[PDB]
């Protein structure tokens, strides 16, 4: 708003990398769990315990 | 006596086979999508301008 349309923003270091970001973490973190979800529940031969 | 390991574990047989399929839906979104796996002389080009 305040710069006008003829401005343009880009970002650098931290930021960038934040503009750009795949989600990536958040997938794989969801997908650690589900493992271990199903390595514990392979030990204890029960989908609850 | 390996296959009845599995029969008398039904949820360790079933664990397997959903690793086996996340580890297929994690494999496909990251593999490449191309029509043949041919591969095409790599080349390079060079431009001038008189």
């Amino acid at each position: 708003q305040s710069l006008g349309d003829e401005y343009s923003i880009a970002w650098s270091g931290s930021a960038y990398q934040e503009v750009s970001s795949k989600g990536a973490g958040a997938y794989a973190f969801v997908l650690g769990m589900i493992f271990v979800f199903l390595i514990l529940a392979a030990q204890y031969e029960r989908w609850l315990m | 006596m390996f296959s009845k390991f599995f029969i008398e574990r039904p949820i360790f047989a079933s664990v397997v086979a959903i690793i086996i399929s996340i580890a297929g839906i994690i494999g496909l979104a990251n593999l490449p999508v191309e029509q043949y796996p041919s591969l095409t002389p790599p080349t390079v080009q060079v431009s001038a301008t008189y």
